[PDB]
């Protein structure tokens, strides 16, 4: 095995260089030299050794250094630290994929494996962002900010936005990671909050005010998506507002004894009736519900 | 009225062949050649990356290549600047290797025709 | 089968995307980024401007006040790609601009247009 | 005229830029601006005023400033003073050509005048290099130091080389100026010199020493041409020294008493007999004569 040793030899140079880049020591390196070595492995049918080597050198760094760095920052500038590790790794992987460019062109697709950058993304995703303790802390930090901003507090909206975008990219041009790690609990947590909110609003004891309070709630949640969250979450958060605050309480809003639609429809409140039509038209059977309470009333007169 | 034929490949050729306004140096087999970073970068993603990063070549404006015969290099450069490979047929095997290494697709196909 | 040459389109990208540029052309206050070697290989007037030790070589900057920026932009497209897709609209000025900067084929392409 | 008052404004700025380039103060100026301005006035058909003004400006400089530098250097460093003028002149013209480039393109061939650079060469040659006093002194300095080198001295070959090549350039892609100014007087004086030489060398009454001396001179006249003088001068100079050292005196060489081909034959001198073949085989009747004299000795025996 002497061709073994030659290829081991070339891998050895690369691995060393890769590690320097990981420690941001790249200035001393030669792009020509590194690219040429990487090219020579693939050219000689050893793309697998190169590919599986790249996997270990990147996995080793993320486990040992990047993750420890993040775990050192729970409850201590956690988001800034995660985002900083995210940017460093993006910069590193951009240098690395380029040195291994020949591989992305000649080996990767032909062998049904992820290109270099995406293999990079997959490891960051699985080793840092989805490490047990980090994943928990990311999720509750984000949710806790949203829940406090709801209550009046002022929170870093940029930080949330950076965290979401990251989750997006980690899903490989799809929303699977953002959805599972952030969106699914966001809605679930949001639903709990709205249902509680509906109980407050119903103490205020006016239909038109409940209806207005809901109109403003939908708008707050849309402006929060546009500014903090992935835009693909707009419709989903709007459906939960509508379910929790309209579909689950619509008969109760419509048949209210003094402020109910019948009360409006006799006390000549055209605007309020209008505000009520706009809101109920959003959900299944919302108008059918209004038309029913109206119909009984119209029927009763004679 | 008669529009003269396009002269872009020939005018650009002039920068390569007369070393006018060069910004980088390529040392091949101990022979120094002057080139233009933008032109190499535009025509090769390999050269483009090479001059995009904070690596030695970017820092020194100089590239050390020991893997390509200089007459083959001089012809690769010729295609990079002009899109023409006049001496292709007497070096087709080696010009091929070089073009595949520097991601010069049309040249790789031109060479493959032997 | 062999692909059509791609020199023009690739060079076109340098101007489009401003990659690795080395000089600034201020046209009626609008700054444009470009490449000395390429202007020089294509226009002997640009070439003489960068070769000598005059204000333009020293500051890597040209102040151009007699050309309209849309028109300047078409001239630059020609310089880098040999094509001027928007020629028909400004054929008048472009011809004056081509003649000033000694872009000979461009000056004739324009002339063809003015004959209709 | 408002339109002809502007046109005169453009030339003033341009005439000022040209004098400022003439003084070596290039850096401040703006190429675009000067180029645009010269373009404009040709564009408006004022080409003629541009050209005439250019001729006036270049001439006034080479005559009032340039010619006087050279004339106030006649006995000291004359060659270098002339050469820096020439070097400075080339440098200015290259930047004056380029700002006036549009005129070279659309004005000068169409009006059957010389282009800008050639105009500069024509003015420099006529007003400086051909100006009587300088023309004569240049020629004398070049020939005299060549004469001195021949008498054994060391001279600055460098300056002779620079001066010859200027003469060449001033011939406009031709050698007329170098040929009329230098080469012709050079061939005239080399003839008179190798004439006196050979008569002085024959006053040695020794054929082999005459032969070695001549070869030495010939090798050297060739080395001077190939490294200092224009290379086209080779043939004329070889032709001049071969006629004066060998052709005119071949019969005298092969027939001279106690040193002649017969003296070498009888003696058996061989090293001497070879050096004589190599010299006489240069000339038109050179070997043919050696064979005639040698015949006459073989005749006896």
């Amino acid at each position: 095995t002497m061709d073994e040793k030659y290829v081991n030899s070339i891998w050895d140079l690369l691995k060393n260089a890769i590690q320097e880049i990981q420690r941001k020591n790249n200035s001393g390196l030669s792009f020509e030299e590194l690219y040429r070595n990487a090219y020579t492995m693939v050219l000689h049918k050893h793309g697998e050794k190169l590919y599986t080597g790249l996997r270990e050198v990147v996995t080793e760094h993320l486990i040992n250094k990047v993750r420890e760095d993040v775990l050192n920052s729970l409850n201590n500038n956690f988001l800034q630290t995660l985002n900083q590790a995210w940017n460093d790794h993006q910069t590193a992987m951009v240098m690395i994929r380029d040195i291994l460019m020949y591989m992305d062109r000649v080996y990767v697709q032909q062998n049904n494996v992820e290109n270099v950058y995406n293999l990079g993304l997959i490891i960051f995703r699985d080793q840092v962002v989805r490490y047990g303790c980090i994943r928990d802390h990311l999720r509750q930090t984000l949710l806790d900010m949203i829940a406090r901003e709801r209550k009046g507090e002022v929170v870093d909206r940029g930080a949330i936005r950076n965290a979401c975008q990251m989750l997006m990219i980690l899903g490989l041009e799809g929303r699977s990671v953002y959805e599972e790690d952030f969106e699914a609990p966001f809605l679930e947590m949001s639903a709990e909050f709205f249902q509680m909110e509906s109980q407050k609003f119903l103490a205020e004891n006016s239909a038109s005010v409940y209806i207005k309070k809901v109109e403003a709630r939908i708008n707050e949640e849309i402006e929060r998506v546009m500014h903090c969250l992935d835009k693909s979450t707009e419709e989903p958060i709007v459906k939960v507002v509508e379910r929790e605050l309209i579909s689950k309480h619509m008969k109760t809003i419509v048949e209210m004894e003094n402020s109910g639609l019948v009360h409006m429809l006799k006390n000549g409140k055209t605007e309020d009736l209008g505000c009520m039509y706009k809101l109920f038209s959003r959900v299944p059977n919302g108008l059918k519900t209004m038309c029913e309470c109206m119909s009984s009333y119209l029927r009763e007169q004679g | 009225v008669k529009v003269p034929e396009c002269r872009l490949a020939d005018e650009l050729g002039g920068l390569w062949e007369n070393s006018r306004f060069t910004d980088c140096c390529l040392c091949v087999a101990g022979q120094e050649f002057q080139a233009h970073k933008a032109i190499l970068a535009a025509r090769s993603p390999v050269f483009s990356a090479m001059f995009e990063h904070e690596m030695e070549e970017s820092k020194k404006n100089r590239v050390e290549i020991n893997d390509v015969e200089p007459e083959v290099f001089k012809e690769m450069m010729c295609f990079i600047y002009t899109g023409k490979a006049p001496n292709l047929d007497k070096m087709a095997d080696d010009l091929l290797a070089a073009a595949d290494k520097y991601a010069l697709e049309r040249l790789k196909v031109m060479c493959e025709d032997a």
